[PDB]
């Protein structure tokens, strides 16, 4: 949810993401630089850090 | 003959010009002079035309005036406007931020119905800005400009739309009036002909017919012959109009009594009275000229029309299926076409005159509505002029238009072109025009109607690539705003000295030839056959006696910035382009050294650009000096100029003025006096001619960067002088007040040193980032905030402006003070800064190479600038290569060896061309100029050096040696002289760095700027670049401990300082904003692990 | 002393490809411009008719050995769409060897 | 559509509240200028506006009154906390002083710029700098 | 049914919006000379016409 | 920290808001012209909304930076930096 | 336009055969930033 609601119409996905309870892993990087973490590539993914 | 104080300046052109440079920015001054019924252009109107010449002002005064309320019992009435004298010179202007106006005064007259009473008063309504003799007004100290504005015409407007469904043309129809009554007619989807009056619901054309009294058996006798009528005409609408009438009004103010007699006013007001309707005389005259309506009678007062509504319908009929003639019955025959958007026909000029016009009525309105209300609400006999009359809103719109309207622009005060190319700039972008939907590629384009009206060439670079252009030199403005383009008349094939300055509705029905077109001799042509162009800009070669009209000149449609190009015409559109908005940013130097290959438009841009200082009657020079000069006229009087010595321009560049002449020299009015920033005796110098190679050295001027000499930088060749004005403001607070004092809180001496018993640093100065230039005290017992220099400034001091409130000065309300330092520095060329010549040929300097390490030529003579061959052919810019070839020659002259007898190249070169002396210069006029056969045996002659020896051969190369390896180069080279500029781009403007400095406080970001000490912006684009790699501590870095994180940077920075191995980020500022912004949607995100 | 062997990134907008950003190692030149290798004026679309660029400083380790090793200018000369050298004579170096 | 949403709560106590957040104050413009003229945005009339209607019930329930007009107030404020999560729901929506309607939380996330695309618009950072560039021939790649 | 159009031409027209504001701005140029750039010759609206 | 693995999100039941907050909001007065200080108890506030310039109270009389943590008993706010002007949300309880 | 450039950039052009040589330039300098538009649209959707 945290990288769909940088597309539109995001109210509908914040709402059909809340009542599930949706809980967003961060397996990408689109959102990991939002949250100001180490994408998963390159010297990020544990198999190297 | 011409100009007085014309160096001699050979010119290569051929034929002979009718017609001489009009007036280059006399657009302008017209237009104020038309604004206030001055009496030069009184004259002009009389001699010309009409008899009676209303001038500007008075229009609104009058078509106000007069004015009553309701009752009509008392009324009131202006009349005689009148100016006083300035109350203050320009300079005694500038140097105390006052402002350039003139006293304004009215006569206005009350009366009163019941008494029949007149109570005639002089009033006054404040102080007017004022043009100067350039062409700017100047505001607060500020040298201003007021730019020209292109917009469509009032008058109706056709234009076929295809359905995207089904593919059916279908005609259309709009009236567009200054004001008033909006309003479409068109043929609707089906065979019936709807309306759209207020730009709403459509309904039946008929229905406003039998409107306005009436009836179907008319309809169908003066028209009744296409289908379309049926279907509008079949309706079994009520023939007696009662209702649909007063349908049309309740869906205009839905909520009315209805009424026959309410809708029969509202349509006789709203399309047929000054109310809500009135084509001013440009729209009454463009609907006139069509539809041949009232043909050769007055236009004073036909705004409102009942028969220049009832034509269009015809023309929309009979346009449907395509009759492709019409005439009224009493008018004139005018054929069936459509209307472009683009066409000058179509499109007018918004002149300073006519904005300034507007919002004087829009003033006046508001003034109207005060004195309606003071004038209902008063007791008679204790109102007359003096107190029927509340001006503010007057000046206050003039004032507002001054200052933010886009129009009223600072002057682009670089060097003189800048001025006065600011001057003549027609800006489609503004109040009134377009800003947002045709901002395409349908009026960011050419349209044929360019020619003599708009440069095809010159138009800014940024956003405004079409939307501003720059009129041409052989042009003028219709008193309507129509833009107008001379051309010489012919008849029978013999061409004549007349000439008439038509508009594009003149010329599209005549055909019009060439400039070059051939002539023996007594105005007969050459030829049989010749080339033309036509209406829809179809060049043709056609007959010799068919043309009706002739141009006057080449360089009719190119404006100056592009008629000072020489061999233009061997360039490309795109460097053309290029060279004329890169002279207008050319610095100016210390010493302006005049083009040596030059065109002929030089001297002009100089006389008509307001930086030579000329004289005004002639006379003798009596008493001269680096200020002031005192002339002594041959009729008694004593003229004595002032010269502005170091003036700081607009932009940072000096206005050095100097003289040209010594004591006891006769001069002639008109004749130059003293040069300006970038003129050398009288003709424009923006840059100077320079030895150039062309060749690719070891690689230094690769991908377009270029090598110099020190020698530039010896002789204070490039070398340019800049100055910056800062300053401060002494006011008050809620801790007390604010001072300027020296008294500094605990610092040193070493600063003070160079300041005075005021506060103030003591004139003659050095100073550097770290200096005070002024010392200002702020209370709380005191603050250390005093002025200071910023980082990357330097200079030497020159002036110290302290305007004081103490001492009756106009300063601002919460303002006890208002100091200006003014510092100088004295740049010179250095690597990194940028140079361009004039077809294109920009370039960063990326050495600056020892004199003794460049190629020389066997004189010795150690070439300056080394350009490259791979830049000159991939891009179309060829034109400099002759610019060098004729330079060279322009430098070491020729004497051509007639001895035997003119050579057959030498046949069409006229006398005075045939021998010329060293450093001499010359001219290439742009279509008219030195061909390519007339210089490729030219270069021949080329007078050997002082040793007897030619230093080139006979295609324009030399046999260059080597200044380090010492060996000579094996192929020969070119060399020559070509004319490069100095421009703003410098680095000293443009370098920028940061390693911790402020930040928002709103974002918590570091700032964005050099202006105010900002950092480099790390987009999206970057971030992708980076991912691709793998980089992920880096980004981590670039987005949280360098931008938000607000503990990070500074733990960061302390680590740093201290060796220490810097820790990871935390949080960033913009996740927790977001995740307390989402929380306050009642939205829990509770992180996990 | 303190920039011996310390690499900088050099960006020039736009930006349209991994090797639009590249990190080199800084010498010092009197001046008030940035030098550049005139074989990475491909990757960058760089001609010096008046264009700027921007630089960037890295300042953990991590950071320093990305910039060494995968934003390097010499282990960078080969593009990442066909395989082919990007980093190569063009213009004048091509008419020398020629 | 009942099931997807039903399941979807397989607590559902938050389709309605006795309860509201206020933001902290730093995230609404509202500041001071130099003569006494405010620098204010479209975004802190509107906590203002709803604790004025909670107000207008704090006495209209204890202090005694008809449940008829009780009610319509409590409908009134509903269609005024409406404002303060996307007013843009009924066609005309809350209009600003001036003349024009309301910045609301779910614009901050929803439109033109917004804090989800605008928090990769970029930065703006430090220890950088910006210059011209010119051609070094004598360098090596690196 | 004119309920689905409206947002999916909304969303269009915030997609080619976004798209505008990613390109770069004459504020952070390194380019020779201001030039003509998206943000001042189309809209995002006629961005999104124009594919579709 | 930067630790994390998931986020949850979901609704708030009532009572989690009253949990988020410091204080509640009674006073619908943003600001007052006078002063040039928001009101008290109010929107824009200082008794929730963090000590407004630096370790200060409205009162004036813990500005010493010396001390840290002591909440006023005269207008209650906590002398704490880092503009906590940000992170404060506030509960309004209504019937 | 079947009215042709018959004449160089060093042969010299006319005059008619260089104001409609503008047309085309104009029209380029124009295009070039939508073609930029378009691609950095493509583009962020092949990220995306
Ligand atoms: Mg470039
Ligand atoms: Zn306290």
């Amino acid at each position: 949810w945290l990288s769909a609601a940088s597309f539109q119409e995001t109210t509908r996905v914040l709402t059909d993401a809340a009542i599930n309870c949706r809980s967003d892993k961060l397996n990408g990087l689109k959102e990991n630089v939002i949250i100001g973490k180490l994408i998963p590539a390159g010297t990020g993914i544990s198999r190297y850090r | 003959n011409s100009v007085p104080g014309a160096p001699n300046r050979v010119s290569f052109a051929k034929l002979r010009e009718p017609l001489e440079v009009p007036g280059l920015l006399d657009v302008q001054t017209d237009s104020f002079e038309w604004l206030v019924g001055s009496d030069r252009w009184r004259q002009a109107a009389i001699d010309r035309g009409e008899e009676n010449p209303v001038g500007g002002l008075e229009e609104v005064l009058a078509e106000l005036s007069p004015i009553e309320d309701f009752s009509g019992s008392m009324s009131l009435s202006f009349s005689d406007p009148r100016f006083d004298e300035v109350k203050a010179s320009v300079d005694e202007c500038k140097d105390k931020d006052m402002t350039y106006a003139a006293p304004l005064f009215v006569t206005a007259e009350f009366i009163n119905n019941n008494t029949g009473e007149i109570k005639s008063q002089t009033v006054f309504m404040g102080d007017f800005p004022m043009m100067t003799e350039k062409g700017t007004f100047i505001i607060n100290g500020t040298e201003r400009v007021v730019v020209s504005q292109l917009v469509r015409s009032p008058g109706v407007y056709f234009d076929e739309t295809i359905d995207k469904s089904t593919e059916k043309t279908l005609h259309s129809v709009k009236v567009i009036p200054g004001r008033g009554a909006w309003l479409e007619f068109d043929v609707d989807k089906r065979d019936t002909v709807g309306v759209r009056i207020d730009r709403k619901r459509r309904q039946p054309v008929t229905v406003l017919l039998k409107a306005l009294g009436w009836t179907n058996e008319q309809i169908v006798e003066r028209f009744g012959f296409s289908e379309i009528m049926m279907g509008t005409l079949e309706k079994d609408t009520t023939s007696g109009t009662d209702e649909a009438l007063l349908d049309i009004y309740r869906k205009l103010r839905p909520g009315e009594p209805p009424t026959k007699e309410s809708a029969q006013t509202l349509l006789e007001n709203l399309f047929f009275k000054e109310k809500r309707y009135d084509l001013a005389r440009v729209g009454r005259y463009k609907v006139n000229k069509k539809l041949g309506l009232n043909a050769g009678k007055p236009i004073t007062s036909s705004t409102l029309t009942e028969e220049d509504v009832v034509a269009t319908i015809e023309y929309l009929v009979r346009l449907h299926e395509g009759q492709t003639s019409m005439t009224v019955p009493g008018g004139v025959e005018v054929p069936v076409e459509v209307d472009d958007i683009d066409h000058f026909g179509n499109r007018r000029l918004r002149t300073v005159g006519e904005l300034i016009q507007n919002q004087i009525r829009v003033g006046l309105s508001r003034m109207e509505r005060v004195v309606r209300e003071r004038m209902t609400t008063q007791d008679v006999e204790a109102i007359t002029p003096q107190t029927l009359i509340n001006i503010r809103p007057v000046v206050a719109a003039i004032k507002e238009f001054f200052g933010t309207s886009q129009l009223s622009q600072f002057m682009d005060q670089n060097n003189p072109l800048s001025g006065l190319t600011h001057k003549r700039r027609l800006s489609a972008l503004g109040p009134g025009g377009l800003s947002r939907e045709r901002a395409g590629l349908e009026v960011r384009d050419v349209h044929p109607s360019h020619y003599g009206r708009m440069c095809p060439i010159e138009t800014p670079e940024g956003p405004n690539i079409g939307l501003i252009g720059s009129l041409s030199v052989y042009a003028r403005v219709n008193p309507f705003g129509f833009i107008e383009t001379p051309y010489r008349k012919v008849e029978n094939g013999v061409v004549t000295d007349q000439i008439d300055y038509l508009t594009a509705d003149e010329e599209d029905r005549h055909v019009v030839a060439q400039a070059n077109s051939p002539t023996d001799e007594n105005g007969r042509f050459t030829e049989d056959r010749v080339m033309v162009r036509k209406k829809g800009g179809e060049v043709e070669f056609v007959s010799a006696d068919q043309v009706d009209y002739m141009d006057v000149s080449p360089r009719q449609m190119v404006s100056v910035a592009t008629a000072m190009i020489p061999f233009l015409e061997h360039d490309d559109a795109n460097r053309a382009l290029m060279g004329a908005n890169m002279q207008r940013q050319a610095v100016p130097l210390v010493r302006s050294e005049a083009p040596l290959v030059g065109t002929g438009m030089e001297l002009r841009a100089a006389i008509d650009a307001g930086d030579v200082v000329v004289a005004d009657k002639t006379g003798v020079i009596e008493e001269v000096s680096a200020d002031y000069i005192t002339v002594m006229a041959d009729d008694g009087t004593r003229q004595s100029y002032r010269l502005r010595k170091f003036a700081r321009s607009n932009h940072g560049t000096c206005a050095n003025q100097r003289p040209i002449v010594d004591a006891g020299q006769r001069v002639e009015a008109g004749q130059v006096i003293a040069d300006g920033p970038c003129t050398q005796n009288g003709e424009m110098a923006l840059g100077k001619n320079l030895l150039v190679a062309i060749m690719p050295w070891e690689g230094h001027n690769y991908e377009d960067a270029i090598i110099l000499s020190n020698r530039l930088v010896e002789e204070d060749v490039l070398t340019s002088i800049h100055i910056e004005e800062h300053e401060i403001d002494a006011r008050d607070t809620k801790l007390g007040a604010e001072e300027i004092t020296r008294d500094i809180p605990n610092v040193s001496d070493e600063v003070l040193a160079d300041l005075d018993e005021r506060g103030i640093v003591r004139i003659g100065a050095e100073v550097r980032d770290g200096d005070i230039l002024v010392g200002k005290v702020t209370p709380k017992e005191v603050r250390d905030t005093s002025l200071k220099v910023p980082h990357g400034e330097s200079g030497k001091v020159i002036g110290i402006r302290v305007f004081s409130r103490e001492d009756d000065d106009e300063l601002p309300a919460g303002v006890n003070e208002l100091v200006r330092v003014y510092v100088a520095q004295k740049r010179k060329i250095s690597d990194g800064d940028k140079l361009a010549g004039r077809h294109g040929n920009k370039g960063v300097i990326g050495k600056i190479l020892p004199v003794e390490d460049m190629p020389f030529l066997p004189d010795g003579t150690p070439v300056d600038i080394i350009l490259n061959t791979h830049g000159v052919p991939r891009r179309m810019n060829i034109g400099q290569i002759l610019e060098t070839h004729l330079g060279w020659v322009a430098k070491a002259g020729w004497n051509i060896d007639v001895a035997a007898g003119v050579p057959d190249w030498a046949s069409k070169l006229p006398e005075e061309l045939y021998s010329a002396p060293a450093d001499s210069t010359v001219a290439t006029p742009v279509f008219d100029g030195a061909q390519e056969g007339e210089l490729a045996g030219l270069l021949g002659s080329t007078l050997p050096n002082r040793d007897g020896e030619v230093m080139v051969d006979a295609d324009g190369k030399s046999t260059l040696f080597d200044g380090r390896s010492g060996e000579p180069f094996p192929y020969p080279v070119t060399v020559g002289y070509m004319y490069i500029l100095k421009l703003h781009h410098l680095v000293d403007d443009k370098i920028h760095a940061r390693s911790t400095g402020p930040y928002s406080m709103i974002t918590q970001q570091p700032l964005g700027g050099k202006a105010q000490f900002g950092g480099q912006r790390f987009g999206e684009m970057e971030c992708w670049a980076m991912q691709a790699y793998g980089a992920a501590y880096t980004l981590q870095e670039l987005l949280t401990i360098k931008s938000d994180d607000t503990v990070g940077r500074v733990k960061v920075y302390e680590a740093i300082v201290k060796g220490e191995n810097i820790p990871e980020p935390g949080i960033p500022e913009s996740f927790k904003v977001l995740l307390k912004e989402l929380q306050s949607l009642c939205l829990n995100v509770e992180v996990l692990s | 002393e303190v920039i011996a062997e310390h690499p900088v990134l050099l960006n020039r907008a736009p930006t349209l490809h991994r090797l639009g950003i590249q990190a080199f190692e800084p010498q010092l030149v009197e001046g008030k411009a940035i030098q550049l290798h005139p074989l990475v004026c491909e990757a960058f679309n760089a001609d010096f008719d008046g264009d700027q660029m921007a630089v960037h400083l890295p300042l953990s380790a991590e950071a320093q050995a990305e910039a060494r090793i995968l934003m390097l200018s010499s282990n960078n000369i080969l593009s990442p769409a066909s395989g082919k050298p990007l980093a190569m004579p063009r213009l004048d170096m091509v008419t020398g060897l020629y | 559509k009942r099931l997807k949403v039903v399941a979807a709560f397989q607590s559902p106590m938050g389709m309605v509240l006795d309860a509201v957040p206020v933001i902290p104050p730093e995230l609404r413009p509202m500041v001071q200028l130099d003569g006494g003229r405010f620098a204010t945005s479209d975004l802190n009339d509107l906590y203002r506006r709803v604790i004025n209607r909670n107000n207008r019930l704090k006495r209209l329930i204890d202090l005694g009154a008809p449940e008829i007009i009780v009610n319509n107030e409590k409908r009134m404020l509903q269609e005024s906390v409406d404002a303060l999560f996307d007013n843009g729901r009924r066609g005309r929506p809350v209009t600003g002083p001036g003349n024009r309607p309301l910045k609301s939380l779910s614009d901050l996330l929803k439109g033109k710029q917004g804090r989800f695309r605008q928090n990769l618009l970029g930065k703006r950072v430090d220890y950088s700098g910006r210059s011209v560039i010119v051609v070094g021939p004598q360098l090596k790649l690196h | 049914a004119d309920e689905a159009a409206e947002r999916e031409r909304r969303e269009e027209e915030a997609y080619a919006a976004g798209v505008l504001d990613l390109m770069v701005d004459r504020e952070d140029l390194m380019d020779d000379e201001d030039h003509l750039l998206a943000q001042d010759l189309i809209d995002a609206e006629e961005l999104a016409d124009r594919f579709k | 920290v930067n630790f994390f693995d998931e986020l949850r999100i979901g609704l708030a039941t009532a009572d989690d808001i009253r949990n988020w907050s410091y204080g509640e909001v009674k006073k619908p007065e943003t600001i007052n012209y006078r002063t040039l200080k928001p009101e008290k108890d109010g929107l824009f506030c200082e008794k929730i909304f963090g000590p407004t310039r630096d370790w200060e109270c409205y009162c004036g009389k813990y500005k010493r930076v010396r001390f840290k943590g002591i909440i006023c008993e005269r207008c209650g706010v906590e002398v704490t930096r880092a503009k906590v002007r940000r992170e404060r949300m506030g509960h309004i309880e209504l019937a | 336009i079947p009215r042709p450039i018959k004449s160089s950039f060093r042969e010299g052009l006319t005059v008619l055969e260089y104001f409609i040589n503008t047309h085309g330039a104009r029209k380029g300098l124009a295009d070039t930033a939508l073609r930029t538009a378009d691609s950095g649209y493509l583009t962020r959707r092949l990220v995306d």
